[PDB]
Order: structure tokens, then C-alpha cells, then sequence
């Protein structure tokens, strides 16, 4: 399943500093045109979606979505100990480069292609 | 570090730079204990008279006479 | 008489003795649990030949002797010398009494 | 033809042994062998008060480190210089060379 | 009665001279300080004095100028001003009269109270 | 010192054509790179990396 | 501690590549092998010592840092390296 | 003529204390009523009902 493929992308992409969190930084990275696999999430306003979608198309790179902002929060590694664990939400995110190859990167690029 | 200072000429309009000379206790701290007093500076040691006497026999000094 | 050479020679010999004294302190703190007994340290000719005398040897040989690899690295770094130019021999002390 | 070899050392017994060893080597090769020249020792010294504070009778100590040295001037061919230089390693004595 | 004079020069001329010219009058140790150039602090002090003498008009006094530039020799540009010199504790106020030329600001302020047992 | 007002998500710098093509709404600096945009208020147009204010003749 | 994310990962990889580090105290200079301010490298490693990951020994003017075995793994998880990778 | 950029819901003119008391963030005009606030850019501070731009000595 592609959910684990995103896990395999995001962890390695944030150990080395190559995963960017937050709508504002995603915006400047789309403009600067040095990014891949932008994650949208569900709960955002129609205007805010329209911004990301419009830019992400204009940048001419792969775009994707995930079922909740808490599902993205796990990928971003915002998770923390309750005692058990809880996940802080993240809205939108993307990767700068793949630092080492992984099967999840291939599976995702094939899901795009 | 060799620090630098600006200074103005008599016109108070033209500027020039001068270098601060390294002198006094401030950079000659004991290499064993950071002390500022009683530092032996000879033979490019930089070690205080207290520290010297415990290490002298390891360095290779002896009291012959 | 006067020698231009004497000051250099005197400075050079003093500097070697200072490194010995420091490295000895380091190994004593690190290896008092090993019965660290003495050190040899020929700085005057590459390769730097280190002989360390110990009572027990398990913890220096343990896990592919990485403690040796680390001591070599720290001596290399403190002396500002290439790690390739150091040999470390560990010697079990005989006649311990 | 000529070589001058400086054996420099802050220990007397070592320098005495190593020079006797090298003198033996010279006389065993027999190139008209000779003793080393005994050099003026370099002596660096420091004078300091014994007590770590001002109390008591001021008592003073002089520490001095002596760097002994011996010179051989010698006649050899270039092969014998190159081959014999294998003798000049694994010593606490520092060894230096001059040539013409 | 004659005009104030310092080493031959009238206050009218003296107040018009550049610092470079005034340097030919001063004592040897003060000359050496001006030859070796002013600090960034001293320059701000002097520019404020030049501003103040220009700005002040009528009969109202200009505001006090404070300084920790103790070793600066007194210059003909700060005549008539009120200046506060740091004593190691407080800005001690004084007015720069004509007769002070050829001396440093430290010469007119005590860093240590007089002793009476 | 004083308090800093904030203008939330900055999107006002641009305008969007019916074709979806995007262009800057404010004008751009000649000497700070075209990626630096220029403010407006009364007689004043102004800039960031240089703090230079142009004064209009109106 | 006032280090950039780039500076943090530069220390993590160095400390894994070679199982030791050596820092000079009371210095505003740059660490020869990293190009990071000495006080900042000390402050970073300080945390690893507190976490029990790294030994510290202080001799004359130098702090000698040694990475424990029971912490090679933590730094390997943190740096997200492959399971086969080990220090020199 | 040119196009007009827009800054959405204007709330940047003010700042809010921890007690909930509100104060203007930008400074206010002396001669247009205190209800008119003053812009900033580089050397320029500027005003609305009078178009007057002050130039700073920095
Ligand atoms: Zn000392
Ligand atoms: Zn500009
Ligand atoms: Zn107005």
C-alpha cells in the first residue's frame, strides 16, 4: 500500500534536512521550483486548496493528497509520547531530494506515472 | 586574535584603521590551570611555578646542583 | 659560544615531553579500570609508536577492539597527525607484584 | 666522501651506548676508524621558589635539563651511507646528517 | 583691555581654525594624541559640539553634552558649552571657558575625594 | 519597543488571469532583483533591501 | 543551543563516521574538521552526554567525547542509516 | 490603467495586550485626526487625506 511508501519517503527525507513543513514554505519552494510529491490534506479551506493546487500545477511537478492532516502529521514526524503516542497535525508538505534510494520512492513514482 | 580599531583624523571625516598589540596577562594563561600569575614564559613554556614543579620530572628537568 | 640551533632543539624536546604528560593523564583517566601501568611514545620518527602497559585486556580487545581505534583517533587528533601514521601495541604487564 | 653525523640526546647512558655501538661498527668495517667528538652540552635552566604561598623561609630550587651531543665525521662511499642509514632508527637519540 | 589669547592667537581666529591648524599650538603629548587620530566615540562628541554651537540662538542655554572621552584635549569648538565629564561614578558638569585650552578634560575633574582625617 | 502587526497569509503580491497565468500586482525593483516588490502610500513608493523611497511629483 | 538544522546533521554524521570527538573549551574559534563554532559543538554534545549516549573526559584544555556502544543504534535511528552501517 | 492589489481583511492596523486592550500598531496623523494611521517604507513615512510623505534622516 502507498501509505507505507510515503512513510519510507518521509522518514529518510527528514533525517537529512530535505522535508519541508507548512503551506508558506511549500509556496516559496513551488515558486523556487526545487521540490517533489507535494502532499495536500483534507480539512483546508477551498481558497487555500486553490492556492496549492494552482501553484503545484504551474510548477509542473507531481501532486498528491492524504485522507487527513493527522495522517500527514505522522509522516512529518510531529508525533510525541502521551505516557502510548499522539500525533500533532500538519497541513501541507513536500520533499527536496531523495538522499538514498528506496522501494517506496519507486512505487510512488509509478503511482504518479 | 589581532583585533582592529577605527580612528578619525583631525578633520573628524577621514578614517583609518590601527591594530591592537597583544600584550599583558590576557593571553598568557597557564596551559595546565588557566592561572594569570607566576607564569614561567622561558623556553616557550607557558606554565605557572606551582604546576611546573609537579610536571618538571615528566618534562625532563632535574636538580643536579 | 653561540648556536642558532640550540633554541630550536630545546623547544622541540620540551614540546614532546608536554604531549607525553597530557596523553598519560588521558589514558590514566580512561583506563584506571584496566590497571594502566605505563606508556611509551616515540614522537621523533613516523610512524608514531605507542606501547600501552595494562593489567587486564578484555575491554580494550572487546567488540573488534574499537577502543583501540578510538584511542588512535584521539591521539591523532590531539597531535594533529594522520591516523595512518600511528601504531598502538597493548602489553600485558608481567610480574605485577 | 665525507659525512658528519650528529647524535643528540638528553640522556647520557643511551648516547654512550649508541656511540660505542656505532664506533664498534666503524672499526669492524675498518675505514680508518676514530672516536666521536664530545660536544659542549646545551643546558636550559629555571629557578623558582618552593612554597605555593608566601609563608616560611623563602627557599629556591634550580632545575636544569642537559642535552648531550656527539659528532662523528667520517669517510664513506654513497652506497655505504645509504645502507648504513638503516642503523639510524628506533632510538631515543635524535639523529641528523650533513654532506658535501 | 585686550582680547583673550592662546599662544599668540586671538579667540576670533582660534574659533575659526581647523583641528589640524590648532595642533601646531598645543603641547607635545596633546599633539601626539591628535596625530594618532580620533576614536569613534570622540568623533561623535565633537560633531555634537559643532552641531550645538551652530543650533543655539537667543538667550536660552543649549542642553548638556555627556562624555567618557576623558583624555581628549579641549578644542576651540566647545567654548561656552556645558559638558558633563564622567568621573568613574557620575557626569560632573563644567563650562568650557577660554582659559582651559592646552589641557585635557581629565585635568578639571577629580576621580577621588580630598582627604581630611 | 513597539508591537508588530501581521497580515496573515501573503497572497496580495500577485494577480491571476482567466487563463490561470500569474503576474505581480505591485511593481518590482530594478536594482534589488525583480523578485523584490515595491510598496505604495500617498506620494511614496518604497523598497526592502535598500530602504529607498521614491517621492512622486503629484 | 543556537545551531541550524544543517549544522546539527553535520555533527551527527561526524560522530557516527568516527566514534570520537575532541573539543577545545573557552574558545570562539571554528572546529577544524566541521567549520562550526567550538562553544556550539560543546553545547550540542553536552545533550548526548546528558542522554547517556556519550562519555566525556576533561583533560587540561580539551574535552574528549567517546560514543558508547549503547547509543550507536540511537544515532543510527536518528540519522536513519541502513542497518549494515557501522563506525570506522 | 494599472491593476489594484488587495490585502483582504484589514486587521494589521492594531495590536492586542494580554488584558484584551487594543492599540494601533502603525503611528497616527497629528493633522488628519488620530483615526488616520501612517505608513512606513525605507526613509518614508506617509499619510492618506493629505498625501504628505515625511523623509527620515537615517
Ligand atoms: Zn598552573
Ligand atoms: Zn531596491
Ligand atoms: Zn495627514
Amino acid at each position: 500500500t502507498l501509505d507505507q511508501a510515503l512513510y519510507q519517503v518521509c522518514r529518510i527525507s527528514n533525517a537529512n534536512n530535505r522535508m519541508v513543513k507548512g503551506i508558506r514554505q511549500v509556496s516559496k519552494k513551488l515558486l523556487d521550483s526545487n521540490l517533489k510529491l507535494v502532499l495536500l490534506s483534507n480539512e483546508i479551506d477551498e481558497r487555500s486548496a486553490n492556492i496549492i493546487i494552482s501553484l503545484a500545477k504551474k510548477t509542473n511537478i507531481p501532486l498528491i493528497k492524504v485522507d487527513d492532516s493527522i495522517t500527514l502529521g505522522r509522516y512529518a514526524g510531529f508525533e510525541k509520547r502521551t505516557i502510548e503516542i499522539k500525533v500533532a497535525k500538519c497541513g501541507c508538505a513536500g520533499i527536496v531530494d531523495y538522499v538514498q534510494p528506496s522501494q517506496g520512492q519507486v512505487f510512488l513514482m509509478n503511482a504518479i506515472k | 586574535m589581532n583585533k582592529q580599531m577605527i580612528k578619525y583624523n583631525a578633520d573628524l571625516e577621514t578614517t583609518f584603521t590601527v591594530e591592537r598589540k597583544d600584550f599583558g596577562r590576557t593571553n598568557r594563561r597557564c596551559r595546565a590551570c588557566f592561572a594569570y600569575n607566576g607564569v614561567i614564559r622561558k623556553y616557550d613554556l607557558m606554565i605557572c611555578r606551582r604546576c611546573f614543579r609537579e610536571y618538571a620530572g615528566d618534562i625532563g628537568f632535574k636538580i643536579y646542583d | 659560544m653561540f648556536n642558532p640551533e640550540a633554541s630550536s632543539i630545546k623547544n622541540r624536546f620540551v614540546e614532546r615531553g608536554c604531549y607525553y604528560a597530557e596523553i598519560n593523564e588521558f589514558l590514566s583517566k580512561l583506563l584506571q579500570k584496566e590497571g594502566f601501568s605505563g606508556l611509551s611514545l616515540r614522537l621523533h620518527e613516523r610512524p608514531i609508536r605507542v606501547v600501552i602497559r595494562l593489567e587486564k585486556t578484555t575491554e580494550v580487545l572487546k567488540d573488534n577492539s574499537v577502543l583501540l581505534k578510538q584511542i588512535k583517533a584521539l591521539i591523532g587528533k590531539r597531535l594533529q597527525e594522520d591516523v595512518s601514521n600511528i601504531d598502538i601495541l597493548i602489553e600485558m604487564v608481567k610480574n605485577k607484584g | 666522501i665525507n659525512v658528519e653525523l650528529r647524535l643528540l640526546c638528553s640522556n647520557k647512558k643511551l648516547l654512550s651506548d649508541l656511540s660505542n655501538r656505532y664506533y664498534n661498527y666503524l672499526f669492524q668495517n675498518s675505514p680508518t676508524a676514530k672516536k666521536p667528538r664530545v660536544l659542549q652540552p646545551f643546558i636550559c635552566d629555571v629557578t623558582t621558589r618552593k612554597s605555593p604561598c608566601g609563608q616560611g623561609t623563602a627557599t629556591w630550587s634550580k632545575y636544569k635539563m642537559i642535552i648531550h651531543g656527539r659528532m662523528f665525521a667520517l669517510q664513506m662511499t654513497h652506497q655505504m651511507l645509504k645502507d648504513s642509514a638503516a642503523f639510524l632508527q628506533n632510538t631515543d637519540v635524535e639523529v641528523r646528517l650533513t654532506l658535501k | 583691555f585686550k582680547e583673550f589669547s592662546y599662544k599668540g592667537v586671538n579667540l576670533e581666529t582660534l574659533t575659526s581654525m581647523s583641528i589640524s591648524e590648532f595642533k601646531e599650538l598645543l603641547p607635545s603629548k596633546l599633539r601626539r594624541s591628535i596625530n594618532r587620530g580620533f576614536s569613534a566615540a570622540e568623533r561623535d562628541f565633537i560633531k555634537k559640539c559643532i552641531k550645538a554651537r551652530s543650533e543655539n540662538t537667543g538667550l536660552e542655554r543649549p542642553e548638556q553634552i555627556n562624555t567618557n572621552t576623558r583624555n581628549l584635549p579641549i578644542l576651540p569648538t566647545m567654548i561656552g558649552l556645558q559638558i558633563g565629564v564622567y568621573s568613574g561614578r557620575d557626569f560632573m558638569p563644567m563650562v568650557i571657558k577660554e582659559e582651559m585650552l592646552g589641557r585635557r578634560l581629565r585635568d578639571y575633574v577629580e576621580t577621588r575625594k580630598l582627604c581630611t582625617h | 519597543k513597539p508591537k508588530q502587526d501581521i497580515k496573515q497569509i501573503i497572497l496580495t503580491q500577485f494577480s491571476v488571469n482567466k487563463d490561470g497565468e500569474c503576474k505581480p500586482l505591485r511593481n518590482s525593483c530594478s536594482t534589488c532583483g525583480p523578485s523584490v516588490f515595491l510598496g505604495r502610500s500617498g506620494n511614496k513608493e518604497y523598497c526592502g533591501r535598500c530602504y529607498t523611497v521614491a517621492i512622486l511629483n503629484k | 543551543m543556537q545551531l541550524s538544522r544543517e549544522d546539527q546533521v553535520a555533527i551527527r554524521k561526524y560522530l557516527f563516521r568516527e566514534s570520537i570527538c575532541l573539543v577545545k573549551d573557552k574558545d570562539n574559534g571554528n572546529h577544524p574538521e566541521l567549520n562550526i563554532n567550538n562553544k556550539q559543538v560543546m553545547k550540542f554534545l553536552r545533550s548526548y552526554v546528558s542522554r547517556g549516549l556519550v562519555e566525556k573526559v576533561f583533560v587540561w584544555q580539551h574535552a574528549y567525547f567517546l560514543l558508547k556502544s549503547e547509543g550507536v543504534d540511537v544515532l543510527r535511528e536518528e540519522l536513519y542509516l541502513d542497518e549494515t552501517e557501522v563506525p570506522l
